């Protein structure tokens, strides 16, 4: 019931993604996965769970933006 | 040798650190045998050791970019440098001349070395010129040099080893301007069109004067695919055991 | 070729010796209490006993290198042999020596010092040994069966595909490490949860103490700096075999693109070899010294710095390839910001050793020599960070002389420190101390006269990866003195093996076990600890033991024979793709077929 | 209580670096194809691929929340996990026909350096979503002689979140390559 609100809202992000082509377009991609993954991390085993992927995306910025930096 | 002053000056900086830990161990330890505020106050000296180098090094990284040794912004000589396997190739675009495994440059003249490679990555070290630049097969890297004093400068490669790579030592010389102008006007064989393709095979070679520039062939700095049209057009691809000797089909210029 | 004819007969002899002497009947001890065993104590034993095996393989290779490089015009090794021997020497270390030796000292000492039974997933940790072992047999079978790689431990792409030319050369380096990368990745995932959710009551996170903290940081970089190696080789494995053009010179692909992927994994993994080396030395220098590791807000706080700052520095092995200048100063300034979180860690062992007492035993000598020798190498890598001057001493032995001072003093001594300091854990008694000092002195003095002349060899003008130097300004003796010191370290490995032929001032849960060679269940009751150092607070202060009638049930994570068959499938698929089979593999697809069948067996077994 | 929900969770954080390396490779090999075919792919197929996968999680974000956590639809496991299993073959079948149709100029990794990354950045991508089907159907063999209850049969959740991690880079691929 509560998940249907995020699922329906996520579909609008992909539709709005096509309108961008057919920063400003690099944040809607992560925001789509924030709403996608925020319904299943915390808690109990949390903090470590949602924290493990936090510095993981850091390396993704370091690897991608670092390779393009040359 | 512009960055050589960094080497000698930094040597004493770590010579002190090497003896500081001699004082931090040998002074005590022996005396002490059976028979929170210092760490935070220590955070004032460690950057002081690296920030004294995190500025002159950066003031040199940007210094080696623009016009280097002894010239402001005049006398621009260009020398296209290409690296095949084992063997070194240098072509002068100023006048139709190209030398192999040998290079002469006038002293106190800017030289815009266009660095590139043919088949394998390399880099013209030349321990007398200082900084080396990788020979990237696919694009030309600019690197300016000069000559301190008249002499015989040794030269070698970064030596990304591959059977014939330790003997990549090519001798270069730096003479006066008057003697350099008479060197061009004496030589300038020719570009035999086919002998260029006869170079990409890795063996051993002698001087090979060549009084014609080769840059009329796909630039070589671009389109680094000139390794299939090279080794394969003459019918040759090596292996590790047996049946080598350039898999048959001769024509070349070797040693002895 | 003449030399490689004797070893293939000796390799067949060792296999034939196993059948007669050992295989009278082994499906009762080898297949039961070993091979597929689950106890972490036995797994870590098989880890370091393999690294000692690789020490002799990398030893004869490393010795004959400098024996070939004794003086100019020497005709010991030709071109295509000095190229294969020095490449095998570097790859056998770090990957197949320092990695199984450090994790071996981690898969044994770490689970005891936390009070837990085994690890988080003692089943996946079983294959994590054979996953490396089949990758070790893969890389070792390149001796006579195929061909050892000859492109260096880095093995750049433009001299690796067709310009290289040997088919079964780089393939072993590709499939050998690709399998071992899977096992090592799981080794960093097992211990990241073992130290986070299996600690005993009272074992606080900030104090547990510091060596297990370095292991925590060691297994954090493994998780984020090994999937890179998993695809970096997979991309390269597609170029060689399946005909991909990621970095091939022909179809236009970037040749330097494979360099950044290898070094994005390279320098972060470079600390994975020095992090447990720092941890093992952190205890031994603070255990026999009978003091407290003074400094945690700036020592464990300094261990998190190099954990995240290890991925903003990897672009220092380049510099020479003419980058965007500013990006050559970014990673040049940043590299200086990494020798400060590491630099504070040396000022933490000397002030944990002062005011307190000390007694120089064999494990202390490994910690005694670790302090200067690692710094003498560290006071050289600081110069390598200077990109303005890195162009002068890039490669040319001065690079080799820097790191050999950094890693042999750092990890190899830690591999020897943890070898002796935690040898009573492995079996009864320990090493004879007095003749063990003979091994230390000769191995220590030969280490300096081997790589300190290399500092002069490289600065004078001797590049690396060269089989003959030549009479250049009388620089022959410096190359010979380096060889004499190289061969002086060789003398001692006999003493090291002679000491094993014989077959404490604890401050943590090391000697807190019920007896020597601790049992399977390890600790009948879990210690309350509730302090920074458990053993010292559980000795003079009160007593605290394992009282009877307070026992309980067992753990019961018995053995499963699938990890051995699972790693054989990887070894069979990898070997099939390497040894010939250029385009596709007939048996390489079967290994994936056998693996995916066993991955269905993974979630089809109830226990 | 099972720690495999966390142990096989930091592995999902490791695959972020796995796909970031392939994203770093592809983004540097973007301006190549100096000699070959320029990328001109079907637009409507990309949305049909993503909208099927965005509805795949739409039937999976509420596929364990209102399934096992809210109430107890033990009979719906052969309904919600099966319907979401058929959507996994939609991405496999469409990407296979997308690769087969790419044989017409630009086949495999041999035509150009750019197509090497595209077929691999979407290769193990396609392999991860392929083995997930064999993993989601591997747990479906439990409603027979087992039929465990929630908070005990952790096989469903640890494979559901790994299956959810796909849509993370699946959308990042949508903005990455397209
Ligand atoms: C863990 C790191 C590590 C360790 C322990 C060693 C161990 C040794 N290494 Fe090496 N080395 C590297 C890391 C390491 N090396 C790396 C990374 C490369 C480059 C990789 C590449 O690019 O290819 C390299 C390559 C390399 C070079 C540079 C190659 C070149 O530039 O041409 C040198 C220089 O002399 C060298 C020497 C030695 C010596 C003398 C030892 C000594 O420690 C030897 C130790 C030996 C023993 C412990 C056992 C002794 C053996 C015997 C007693 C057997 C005697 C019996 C008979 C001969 C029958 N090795
Ligand atoms: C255990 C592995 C290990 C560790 C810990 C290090 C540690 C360091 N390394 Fe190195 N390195 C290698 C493994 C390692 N290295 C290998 C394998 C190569 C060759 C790879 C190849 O090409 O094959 C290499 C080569 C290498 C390069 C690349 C050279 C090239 O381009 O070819 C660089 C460049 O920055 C470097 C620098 C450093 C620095 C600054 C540190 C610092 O972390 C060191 C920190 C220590 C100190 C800084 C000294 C102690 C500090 C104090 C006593 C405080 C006071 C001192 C100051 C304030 C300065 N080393
Ligand atoms: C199942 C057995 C699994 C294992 C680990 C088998 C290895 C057996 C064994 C004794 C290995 C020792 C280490 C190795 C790899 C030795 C190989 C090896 C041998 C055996 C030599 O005799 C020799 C002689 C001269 C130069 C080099 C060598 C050499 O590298
Ligand atoms: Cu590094």
């Amino acid at each position: 019931x509560x998940x249907x609100x995020x699922x329906x809202x996520x579909x609008x992000x992909x539709x709005x993604x096509x309108x961008x082509x057919x920063f400003g377009f690099a944040f809607i991609q992560a925001a789509l996965q924030l709403l996608m993954f925020m319904h299943m991390t915390e808690s109990e085993n949390g903090t470590i769970q949602v924290g493990n992927t936090l510095f993981g995306f850091f390396g993704a910025i370091v690897i991608v933006l670092g390779s393009i930096w040359i | 040798q512009q960055s050589d002053l960094i080497l000698l000056s930094i040597g004493f900086m770590l010579f002190i650190v090497g003896v500081v830990f001699v004082l931090f161990t040998i002074i005590l330890v022996k005396y002490r045998d059976r028979k929170t505020f210092l760490e935070v106050v220590w955070t004032v000296i460690p950057i002081l050791i690296v920030i004294a180098l995190s500025v002159p090094t950066v003031q040199t990284i940007y210094s080696l970019e623009k016009a280097p040794e002894a010239t402001k912004d005049k006398e621009p000589l260009v020398v296209y440098a290409t690296s095949v396997d084992w063997k070194w190739v240098f072509s002068y675009p100023e006048q139709d001349i190209e030398t192999v495994n040998y290079l002469n440059i006038p002293v106190d003249r800017p030289i815009l070395f266009k660095i590139s490679s043919a088949d394998s990555m390399a880099s013209l070290w030349i321990p007398q010129l200082g900084g080396q630049k990788y020979a990237m097969a696919g694009m030309l890297m600019d690197q300016y040099l000069q000559a301190d004093k008249v002499g015989t400068y040794e030269g070698r490669n970064a030596n990304f080893t591959g059977e014939h790579f330790a003997d990549q030592e090519f001798d270069v010389n730096a003479v006066t301007e008057k003697d350099f102008n008479s060197w061009v006007k004496k030589t300038q064989p020719k570009l035999t069109k086919e002998k260029y393709d006869e170079l990409m095979l890795p063996e051993n070679v002698d001087e090979l004067t060549f009084s014609s520039t080769h840059l009329k062939y796909v630039d070589h700095g671009q389109d680094a695919e000139y390794a299939m049209e090279a080794r394969k057009r003459l019918g040759y691809q090596a292996v590790s055991p047996h049946s080598k000797t350039d898999p048959f089909e001769n024509v070349k210029k070797n040693e002895f | 070729p003449l030399i490689l004819g004797a070893q293939v007969s000796i390799a067949l002899s060792t296999i034939a010796i196993i059948f007669v002497l050992t295989y009278f009947k082994k499906w009762k001890w080898l297949w039961s209490e070993w091979i597929t065993t689950v106890d972490h104590k036995k797994l870590g034993i098989m880890y370091i006993i393999s690294a000692v095996i690789m020490l002799f393989r990398g030893g004869v290779d490393g010795l004959m290198m400098r024996a070939q490089l004794a003086l100019p015009n020497n005709s010991f090794l030709d071109s295509n042999h000095y190229n294969e021997i020095f490449t095998t020497h570097g790859t056998i270390m770090i990957i197949f020596m320092a990695m199984p030796f450090l994790i071996g000292l981690i898969n044994v000492v770490v689970p005891l010092q936390i009070g837990a039974r085994d690890v988080a997933f003692p089943y996946l940790n079983n294959l994590s040994f054979w996953t490396f072992f089949v990758g070790a047999m893969l890389f070792n079978i390149s001796f006579v069966i195929g061909g050892s790689p000859n492109a260096g431990w880095t093995s750049y792409m433009p001299l690796a595909s067709n310009d290289m030319s040997p088919g079964p050369g780089e393939n072993y380096y590709l499939l050998g490490l690709q399998i071992a990368g899977i096992g090592t990745l799981m080794t960093g995932i097992n211990f990241m949860v073992t130290i986070l959710k299996m600690r005993t009551k009272g074992m606080t996170l900030m104090r547990m103490p510091m060596f297990t903290w370095t292991t925590l940081i060691t297994m954090v970089i493994i998780v984020f700096a090994f999937p890179v190696l998993t695809v970096a080789l997979a991309l390269l494995s597609f170029d060689r075999l399946f005909g991909a053009h990621f970095f091939t010179l022909e179809a236009g692909g970037m040749p330097m693109l494979w360099a950044n992927l290898f070094w994005i994994w390279g320098h972060p993994e470079v600390y994975i070899v020095i992090l447990p080396a720092f941890g093992i030395f952190s205890e031994i220098i603070s255990s026999f010294a009978r003091k407290q590791l003074f400094g945690y807000k700036a020592m464990v706080g300094s261990i998190i710095a190099i954990s995240v700052l290890s991925f903003l520095v990897w672009t220092h092995h380049f510099f020479t390839m003419g980058n965007s200048a500013s990006v050559n100063s970014f990673f040049s300034i940043t590299t200086m910001a990494i020798s400060i979180p590491t630099g504070v860690k040396i000022f933490n062992w000397l002030f944990t050793m002062y005011k307190g007492r000390i007694s120089f035993t064999t494990p202390m000598l490994w910690a005694l020599a670790f302090i200067p020798n690692f710094v003498i190498g560290g006071v050289t890598g600081v110069m390598l960070a200077m990109a303005a001057a890195d162009y002068q001493y890039h490669n040319t032995y001065f690079l080799v002389s820097h790191f050999h001072y950094v890693l042999i003093a750092g990890t190899v001594f830690a591999c020897f420190a943890g070898f002796i300091f935690w040898y009573p854990k492995m079996f009864g008694h320990k090493l004879n101390e007095r003749i063990g000092k003979w091994f230390f002195w000769i191995f220590m003095i030969g280490f300096n006269i081997c790589f300190f002349p290399q500092y002069f060899l490289g600065l004078q003008g001797m590049p690396r990866r060269i089989y003959t130097y030549g009479p250049n300004d009388g620089w022959t003796t410096l190359n010979f003195i380096s060889t004499v010191g190289a061969f002086m370290m060789g003398v001692g490995f006999l003493i090291l093996c002679y000491n094993i032929y014989y077959s404490g001032v604890g401050r943590t849960l090391d000697w807190a076990t019920s007896s020597a060679i601790p049992p399977h269940y390890n600790f009948a009751v879990l210690p309350e600890v509730k302090s920074q150092d458990a053993f010292l607070h559980m000795k003079e202060e009160k007593t605290e033991l394992y009282p009877e009638s307070k026992f309980k049930k067992i753990h019961m994570p018995s053995n499963s024979g699938r990890p051995f068959f699972m790693s054989v499938a990887f070894g069979l698929a990898g070997f099939g793709l390497v040894f010939e089979w250029y385009w596709m593999g007939v048996v390489g697809l079967i290994g994936v077929l056998l693996c995916m069948v066993l991955r269905s067996f993974e979630y089809d077994n109830g226990y | 209580g099972r720690l495999n929900i966390l142990g096989f969770w930091i592995f999902l954080g490791a695959e972020i670096v796995l796909f970031s390396t392939l994203f770093a490779t592809f983004f540097v090999l973007k301006n190549r194809t100096a000699g070959g075919v320029l990328p001109d792919e079907l637009f409507e197929v990309n949305l049909v691929m993503i909208m099927t996968f965005l509805l795949l999680i739409s039937s999976f974000t509420c596929g364990i929340a209102v399934h096992e956590m809210r109430r107890g639809s033990l009979k719906g496991v052969v309904i919600w996990t099966i319907i979401t299993l058929l959507l996994g073959a939609g991405f496999v079948g469409c990407e296979i026909n997308e690769f087969v149709h790419y044989v017409h100029e630009g086949a495999a990794l041999s035509t150009s350096a750019f197509w090497s990354g595209f077929f691999v950045l979407l290769g193990t991508h396609g392999t991860h979503v392929t083995i997930g089907i064999f993993w989601i159907t591997g747990i479906l063999i439990q409603l027979k002689k087992r039929g465990l209850t929630p908070q005990t049969s952790s096989k469903i959740f640890i494979s559901s979140l790994y299956w959810h991690f796909l849509d993370v880079v699946w959308i990042f691929i949508f903005t990455g390559v397209y």
